[PDB]
RNA sequence: GGCCUGCU
RNA sequence: AGUAGAAACAAGGCC
């Protein structure tokens, strides 16, 4: 006898034991070498599917743009950016029609974001596109960096602290003939009007790894920080439009999707009569970000922010404006090889251009004869279509319009549909009195989206009875089944720190068992597992073992002192007293009881050296990127105990040239640090202001030694030694 | 009128006054007499604040110039010159400190004999108004109000006036000095009433300049200017475009639903080409055991000392030779390792105490065997362009590979029970509650069914190994290092063993990458003779090292035992994934227990102890010749089990492509049998899509086959 | 005395003189944020990398001065090679459970105080009393609940002002707060928490959590209680039902 | 899956019977007084020698080919793939 | 041969 | 050789 799980199948449902069918118990695919191939096919994929346009050379960046819009209707089902201005600003209208006040309120509420938002708001961000060194970095060392550049080239209307004045400084600096820059290996650069509108109209190219589901690689992209300010207003209009859509499911949770999914099949299932059947559509779409067009998307916002005041209109346009002129980076280089001579070599892609093509294969010959038109000073136009889904927002806004545009109204016959739309990926119930009319509404859907730059995937789509269906890795059998297949990866230590780590794997067990149907017996079985691994993680075993490992002589004499050794941390070599009924208490408070006043003492003691908190943003939240999503946050409850060390960093700067960074680091902290000891509430509320650090710190020095005489150690000799040292540091601040 | 602050006034006040005037940010140039009187009334401010210092008693000391002192206290310290954010701290502070009441408003001064606030305003209208009115600004005030106006006369409640005489005649000589020097300047036309509280501004965001014109060149195709794209779309009202458009469209633009049915689907087609080989790290279905019966815990002990112990136990050691040649490599060098291998471990064995960790030598066996100095040297490119070889890396589909029946009986036997309980678990809280007493009473079932499972061994090695083999690499980056296989069970009868599969050299391992790869050489003793199906041992070469007797009533057989030598390489992504293998139990059985638990829902009762029991529900597990075979839930366990560890062993892209192409036409194919009336839009498309995903995997190639025998099954 | 004092040191150098110069207030988070250090994207696969390393993790420099550089076999403890982009130096774990076995103690009695929140979870569950489970069907519905079962019916903001008036009063500003609510839950966790010296920033933060109200979408069967919801976990399941009551009640 | 059972009745003790069951199969039965016995899919302790299970596929049907009957076997035997209405047999 | 780094 | 698979590793750089 052969053995086949998948003959499983025949006596249990596939919905039912889907679980079996995700393979996420080994290593996801990840990318070797460089991505610039990928930036190069996507780019060149992008620009044919909108090759009937109408070409132009922009006056400004000189590089050659493709505008499809109002181009050619298909005549064949493969993928157009060939969208219609009319019809998309018609589908908006119907969209404002069903849903009366939608813009006008949502603008509103956007206008106040806007004029009361603040420039920190850009350092609350991952990865961004510094130009300053044309490389990728944390977003609060770009945004530090734009600035300090803005302010020595003389644009410092930021320094009002509001993110539109940033944006006003940035608009002004496009109209700049000559720029300043820093570069080390320090010589000052001068860039000038058309290069620095390149490098801030640019894209940063990188290869998405860990990504389940695919046997390809592709490619994602980064822009820069001028834009990310009108990226940031734009999606706040749109998240604040969508909140106000029921068909939309971008901007909740997975719950919330599944309930909307509930309710929409319900809906239409049985406001559905005997004559009128139902069919359900598992619909992704192809190509979805490579079809739309930037300036259908500013189409859309001027037509939401019709009668606003003008400098909203303009505010919330310069972000698609310069998305129709985005550039975008090739990426690393191409790494070749010699055997004969036995040696490597690693040829950046703005060389592209003009490196001659025999060192490349037929298929990447091709790509870069196909996109060489297109390479202006290392960059290569990209107008076409959006990168990677950086108008999220606003692409589900167009989904949920034509969604919307069936609601029977519009349809003018029997068949009507509907349906939830996330970006990519949607289902649609659609019902019609019989199969001919089901075709015919599924055909006028599919003809709709083609009008507006939208394709649907014909090889990952189907359409079955409604009660059965897919939509986002969601199984719907007559209701949602769970899966556990997903959160798999995120059943093991996290890799914070262990206090960090033990909180975070007992809460997930906890919340996979609330969400996800995860079984009694399971959990204990993964409680069991988890203890293990983190045990042989942490060198943290359970001390009364003959393990030996760097940490088992400290930790058996710990062991050997506790008198009630029932009180020991598990990362301290204690018995573990989890179960099922306890995941959701802290390791420290369950122990709490049992512990030993001397070791209670000595874990949770403020003076430790390890505890380090910067903000109260950083106090107890984890970013676990989860399985098949997005990054995430987690909020994890755990006791500040002398386990919550923070680990090593990377400690590969001191071999670059820019060594200086940690310099300027190790600086900007020591200075933090002081005024953080003179103003104590600096970390939980930002402070704010238009003062100088000095100004602030020595005054706080004067009126603090004051009134802690008035009452306090201070004496009349150290008050006046406080004083007179206060006007020493301002005479030297003089000079 | 700014003259006058030119003129008169220090450099001190000017500037903070300019730096109050940015602080509300309205424009000096518009309005200039409110910087004037501001800084008149920050003046008064200082005049009256300093020149007045305080020592231990009360009674203000007096003195033109602070002498050089600790006796430097100032009588009244100063609120405002300060940004408000500053001027509340000290409000706060003082409120904190003296114990006082906290004012609503901006306070000018503080003072110590009286403990209180001072506001000082000096207004152009006379006093007995300005007084009351700030006054009723401020609500329930015990801080002393005193205010001087241009007449000269001055005033206060209590009758109070909190300092000496000489300085208020300063104060009003300052004043008078004010006023009639402004009679030489002449500004009365205003100077009385020049501010009314104007609080108004307008935000403005304009697109000027080279911006503009980007925004003129991001409109469609029949549009010149923003502003003309603008008024289009504000005149713009819905008069059935979209019909329109719809009509002219061509007709070949559709979305026709093809009926799926039983006669529909075809098989996978699997590529052809030579068959497929072995990728695992070690072996699964060949693997020998040396044992010794230790009472020892799993990760109890030492590992060198552990496998010399139980390679001791075996008699037989014949001179290695050659068998079966790697085909590709040098197999003399293995043959040298493998001595040398034995060599160094008599040299541990001879010395004092067994080291925790052992390098060994870095011979040329194994810097060929472990890849040293071969990666070629990185170079610049200006210096390396005629080079006619010079091209870029390999990069094609990989090599196509029919599949071979191996990796079916391989999985056939990692699902069958063993002798021996391969999974040791932890401690858990004492059960408290009922639910807590069944969730035990289930975990207790699967692991006595589980434990004995040669999927559980498979965990436990592979976990052991990718664990030690990324400390090796993380401690010892240079230098070459050995590690015995060792995984530690228990009997039936009870008694603890160790078992010593064979030996794994680590090489140098400077990862920097997530996919940067550390090579190793592994060796394992087997008694499975290479010569019956060498296509599965591409990459391996094996030796005959001895003979083994096993106790059999044929006499006693007196085995070959070999040794499968092979250089195989990892990652740090693929070892921390291999050291998680352990969630693979937890995949399956709670693929078990979501059965159990949909199952219980009809019968309101648990239905755990009947099913692993009785066993009399199975469900379909494999199919036989005879026809498809059922087993009981255990043997679903195992299965799960299994595969679970396969997906974790036999990890690649090409997995999870084919899972995700094929479980979209599994789908579709439960649709098909639940009578949904299924339909597609491009069923070629799919299966073009599944079949891309099919390249050289032994796992994937067997999950294709899987499918089509249950596609074959189904659809009936 | 030594606050001023460092500030005059750092002036007197040149370069931190010029930062602390021309540096505003407002920008003062960007700075603060300006690092080098990428966000791991792989967080377990270094932390099980690392841990294998010596001197894996990180530590105040005082820990040079409180912890000797070995152990009693010579096993190192801490390193003097400070971190990439701070002061702190790199030391290893064994210095973390020799801190726990020979470490400087304290009276840890008002962590309890502080940490209301899980101590309260704890004399709640200690106190519980479990039932009979039921096997059956249960209708799992999608519900928005409050998860926080101590939350004082304030809002992030409005708890704000409290929470700073209650661990940073001289910062709070303009505001003093009106609603009375507001100024007993001030007068309470200021005469309870008047001399615990664990950290403003952990006080504030766990103040927060106690006080401000939090909501989240959960699937639930009955219950629907804020006590009720933190054991969500245990009293329901697929198939079936454990009865629970919290100590509370 | 629809399934219809042919073939059942009553029989001499130490008869033969062929069952059919028109559409992995098998066969189990219930006595009056009982639930459900395994008789084929592997054959029962009871049953085996005794009794032969096969199946055509090309017509769609599964058998029981019933030999040496015993009282003991009188029960209603139902197919199953989904589950027929059963066949009585009485021996 | 000596020393530096391991997400920069 | 080996790992791996649309590009890489099989140490890097600095003296």
């Amino acid at each position: 006898m052969d053995v086949n799980p998948t003959l499983l199948f025949l006596k249990v449902p596939a919905q039912n034991a889907i679980s079996t069918t995700f393979p996420y118990t080994g290593d996801p695919p990840y990318s070797h070498g460089t991505g610039t191939g990928y930036t190069m096919d996507t780019v060149n994929r992008t620009h044919q599917y909108s090759e009937k346009g109408r070409w132009t050379t922009n006056t400004e960046t000189g590089a050659p743009q493709l505008n499809p819009i109002d181009g050619p209707l298909p005549e064949d089902n493969e993928p157009s950016g060939y969208a219609q201005t009319d019809c998309v600003l018609e589908a908006m209208a119907f969209l404002e029609e069903s849903h009366p006040g939608i813009f006008e309120n949502s603008c509103l509420e956007t206008m106040e974001v806007v004029q009361q938002t603040r420039v920190d708001k850009l350092t609350q961000g991952r990865q961004t596109y510094d130009w300053t060194l044309n490389r990728n970095q944390p977003a609060a060392t770009a945004l530090a960096n734009t600035i300090e550049v803005f302010r020595s080239n003389g644009l410092t209307a930021n320094e009002s602290g509001r993110l539109i004045d940033f944006l006003k400084d940035v608009m002004e600096s496009m109209d700049k003939e000559e720029m300043e820059i820093t570069t080390h290996f320090k010589k000052k650069q001068r860039l000038n009007k058309r290069s620095y509108l390149i490098r801030a109209l640019t894209l940063n190219t990188m290869t998405k790894d860990a990504e389940r589901g695919k046997l390809k690689r592709r490619a994602i992209a980064t822009p820069g920080m001028q834009i990310r300010g009108f990226v940031y207003f734009v999606e706040t209009l749109a998240r604040s439009i969508c909140e106000k859509l029921e068909q939309s499911g971008l901007p909740v949770g997975g719950n919330e999707k599944k309930a909307k999914l509930a309710n929409v099949v319900r809906k239409m299932m049985t406001n559905s009569q005997d004559t009128e059947l139902s069919f359900t559509i598992t619909g992704d779409n192809t190509k979805w970000n490579e079809n739309q067009n930037p300036r259908m998307f500013l189409a859309m916002i001027t037509y939401i922010t019709r009668n606003q005041p003008e400098w909203f209109r303009n505010v919330l346009s310069i972000a698609p404006i310069m998305f129709s002129n985005k550039m975008a980076r090739l990426g690393k280089g191409y790494m070749f090889e010699s055997k004969s001579m036995k040696l490597r070599t690693q040829i950046p892609a703005e060389m592209l251009a003009s490196i001659d093509l025999k060192y490349f294969n037929d298929s990447t010959r091709k790509k870069i004869e196909k996109i060489r038109p297109l390479l202006i000073d290392g960059t290569a136009s990209l107008s076409p279509g959006m990168m990677m889904g950086m108008f999220n927002m606003l692409s589900t806004v167009l989904g949920v319009s034509i969604l919307n545009l069936g609601q029977k109204r519009y349809t003018k016959t029997t068949y009507w549909w509907d349906g939830l739309q996330s970006s990519d990926d949607f289902a649609l119930i659609v019902n019609a009195p019989n199969h001919e009319g089901i075709q015919a509404g599924v055909d006028r859907f599919y003809r709709t989206c083609k009008l507006l730059g939208i394709n649907m995937s014909k090889k990952k789509s189907y359409i079955n009875r409604t009660g059965t269906f897919e939509f986002t890795s969601f199984f719907y059998r007559y209701g949602f089944v769970a899966n556990f297949s997903m959160e798999l990866p995120s059943f093991g230590v996290s890799g914070i720190n262990e206090s960090a780590d033990m909180s975070i794997g007992v809460t997930v067990i906890k919340n996979n068992m609330i969400n996800n149907d995860l079984g009694p017996a399971t959990a204990q079985m993964a409680l069991q597992l988890f203890i293990k691994d983190y045990r042989y993680t942490y060198r943290c075993h359970r001390g009364d073992t003959q393990i030996q490992t760097r940490r088992s002589f400290e930790i058996k004499k710990l062991w050997e002192q506790t008198r009630s050794k029932a009180g020991l941390l598990v990362s301290d070599g204690g018995p573990n007293l989890y179960n099922i009924r306890n995941l959701h208490i802290p390791e420290v408070c369950l122990k709490w009881e049992l512990m030993d006043e001397d070791y209670q003492g000595r874990l949770c003691n403020p003076l430790n050296p390890f505890v380090s908190h910067k903000e109260i943003e950083s106090v107890n939240n984890a970013v676990m990127m989860p399985a098949h999503g997005p990054a995430k946050n987690m909020e994890y409850d755990a006791v500040a105990t002398t386990h919550s060390w923070i680990p090593k960093r990377n400690r590969s700067i001191l071999n670059t040239s820019q060594r200086g960074i940690l310099e300027d680091e190790q600086m900007y902290q020591k200075c933090c640090n002081l005024f953080e000891k003179f103003f104590p509430s600096s970390s939980y509320r930002r402070p704010v202001g238009i003062s100088s650090m000095v100004e602030a710190m020595v005054s706080r020095a004067r009126i603090d030694a004051r009134i802690d005489f008035e009452s306090g150690r201070i004496k009349k000799e150290e008050f006046a030694e406080i004083m007179k040292i206060c006007s020493t540091i301002e005479e030297l601040r003089r000079q | 009128m700014e003259d006058f602050v030119r003129q008169c006034f220090n450099p001190m006040i000017v500037e903070l006054a300019e730096k109050a005037m940015k602080e509300y940010g309205e424009d000096l140039k518009i309005e200039t007499n409110k910087f004037a009187a501001i800084c008149t009334h920050l003046e008064v401010c200082f005049m009256y604040s300093d020149f007045h210092f305080i020592n231990e008693r009360g009674e203000s000391i007096i003195v033109e110039s602070g002498d050089p002192n600790a006796l430097l206290k100032h009588r009244f310290e100063i609120i405002e010159g300060r940004d408000r954010t500053m001027a509340w701290t000290v409000v706060n502070s003082i409120c904190n400190t003296t114990g006082a009441e906290k004012p609503k408003f901006l306070p000018d001064l503080y003072d110590y004999k009286e403990n209180r606030f001072i506001e000082i305003g000096v207004t152009r209208r006379e006093v007995h108004i300005y007084y009351l009115e700030k006054a009723n600004k401020i609500k329930s005030e015990k801080t002393h109000i005193h205010i001087f106006s241009f007449t000269g006369e001055e005033m206060a409640t209590k009758a109070d006036y909190t300092l000496d005489e000489e300085s208020r005649a300063r104060i009003k000589t300052r004043l008078f000095t004010i006023r009639q020097e402004m009679a030489s300047r002449g500004l009365w036309d205003s100077f009385r009433q020049s501010e009314r509280g104007e609080e108004t501004i307008e935000e403005r965001f304009e697109i000027t300049g080279t911006m503009r014109r980007l925004a003129d060149q991001s409109l469609p195709p029949n549009f010149s200017s923003l502003e003309n794209f603008r008024a289009y779309v504000d005149g713009f009202e819905p008069n059935g475009y979209i019909e329109g458009k719809l009509s002219q469209m061509s007709k070949e633009v559709n979305a026709r639903i093809e009926p799926f049915l039983k006669t529909t689907p075809r098989p996978l087609r699997l590529p052809d080409g030579p068959p497929c080989s072995q990728r695992s790290k070690f072996l699964l279905m060949d693997a020998l055991k040396l044992s010794i019966e230790d009472p020892s815990h799993e990760g109890e002990g030492i590992p060198l000392y552990d496998a010399i112990k139980c390679m001791r136990t075996f008699f037989g050691w014949k001179e290695p030779n050659v068998v079966k040649p790697h085909e590709k490599g040098i197999n003399p060098n293995y043959l040298l390792a493998w001595k040398q291998v034995l060599a160094e471990l008599q040299d541990i064995e001879n010395e004092e105490k067994i080291p925790k960790t052992k390098n060994m030598k870095k011979t040329s066996q194994l810097k060929w065997a472990l890849g040293e100095n071969m990666a070629p040297e990185k170079v610049d490119f200006d210096d390396c362009k005629d080079v006619s070889d010079l091209k870029q890396y390999d990069s094609d589909e990989p090599e196509l590979r029919s599949l071979a029946s191996w990796i079916q009986s391989e999985f056939n036997k990692a699902c069958e029970l063993t002798d021996s309980s391969w999974i040791e678990l932890d401690e858990i809280g004492e059960d408290v509650a009922p639910i807590e007493h069944i969730a035990s009473m289930r975990r207790n079932y699967f692991t006595a069914e589980v434990s004995h499972c040669r999927a559980t061994e498979y965990i436990m090695k592979g976990v052991y190994i990718n664990t030690a083999l990324l400390n090796a690499s993380c401690a010892a980056m240079d230098d070459f290092q050995l590690i015995p296989m060792i995984s530690k069970c228990r009997t039936k009868e009870g008694r603890r063993k160790t078992n010593l599969y064979g030996f794994i050299i680590k090489g140098r391992s400077h990862l920097r990458n997530d996919t940067d790869v550390v090579n190793f050489v592994s060796m394992e003793f087997s008694l499975t003779d290479p010569r019956l199906e060498p296509h599965k041992w591409e990459k391996y070469c094996v030796l005959e090292i001895g003979d083994m007797l096993l106790r059999s009533a044929i006499g006693q057989v007196s085995r070959p035992m070999f040794l499968y030598v092979r250089t195989n390489g990892t990652s740090k992504i693929k070892m921390k994934w291999g050291m998680e293998m352990r969630r693979c139990l937890l995949q399956s059985l709670q693929q078990i227990e979501s059965m159990i638990e949909a199952e219980s829902s009809v019968k309101e009762k648990d239905m755990t102890k009947e099913f692993f029991e009785n066993k009399s529900e199975t469900w379909p597990i494999g199919e036989s010749p005879k026809g498809v075979e059922e087993g009981s839930i255990g043997k679903v366990c195992r299965t799960l089990l299994a595969k679970s560890v396969f997906n974790s062993l036999y990890a690649s892209p090409q997995l999870e492509g084919f899972s995700a192409e094929s479980r979209k036409l599994l789908l579709i194919v439960q649709a098909l049998r639940d009578n949904l009336e299924p339909g597609t839009f491009d069923l070629g498309g799919l299966y073009e899509a599944i079949e891309e995903c099919l390249i050289n995997d032994p796992w994937v190639l067997l999950n294709a086959s899987w499918f089509n025998s249950f596609l074959t099954h189904a659809l009936r | 005395m030594e606050r001023i004092k460092e500030l005059r040191d750092l002036m007197s150098q040149s370069r931190t003189r010029e930062i602390l110069t021309k540096t505003t207030v407002d920008h003062m988070a960007i700075i603060k944020k300006y690092t080098s250090g990428r966000q791991e994207k792989n967080p377990a696969l270094r932390m099980k990398w690392m841990m294998a390393m010596k001197y894996p993790i990180t530590a105040d420099k005082r820990i040079m001065e409180m912890i000797p550089e070995r152990n009693e076999q010579g096993q190192t403890l801490w390193s003097k090679t400070n971190d990439a982009g701070s002061d702190r130096v790199m030391v290893s774990p064994l210095a973390v459970t020799w801190w726990n076995r020979n470490g400087p103690t304290t009276s840890a009695v008002h962590y309890p105080k502080i940490y209301k929140t899980y101590f309260e979870k704890v004399e709640r569950l200690k106190h519980g009393t479990f039932g009979p489970v039921h096997f059956r069907n249960q209708v799992k519905i999608r519900r928005r609940v409050d998860i926080n079962p101590g939350h004082a019916d304030l809002s992030a903001k409005e708890a704000q002002d409290v929470i700073m008036e209650v661990v940073f009063p001289n910062e709070v500003g303009a505001r003093i707060l009106t609603s009375e609510s507001q100024l007993t839950i001030t007068k309470e966790k200021k005469e309870e928490l008047q001399d615990c010296k664990i950290s403003p920033l952990m006080v504030a933060y766990m103040l927060e959590r106690e006080l401000v109200r939090k909501t989240r979408f959960l699937p639930v069967a009955g219950g629907t209680s804020s006590v009720y919801i933190e054991v969500l976990h245990l009293t329901q399941g697929t198939c079936w039902e454990q009865m629970y009551t919290p100590g509370g009640e | 899956v629809q399934l219809q059972e042919s073939g059942g009745g009553l029989v001499q003790p130490g008869g033969s019977l062929r069952l059919s069951c028109a559409a992995a199969m098998g066969w189990y039965r219930q006595v009056p007084g009982k639930e459900r016995e395994l008789v084929a899919t592997n054959f029962a302790d009871s049953a085996r020698g005794r009794f032969t299970i096969s199946r055509g596929n090309a017509k769609n049907t599964v058998y029981l080919q019933m030999n040496n009957l015993k009282p003991e076997d009188t029960a209603v035997y139902y197919c199953w793939s989904t589950w027929g209405q059963g066949t009585q047999v009485t021996v």
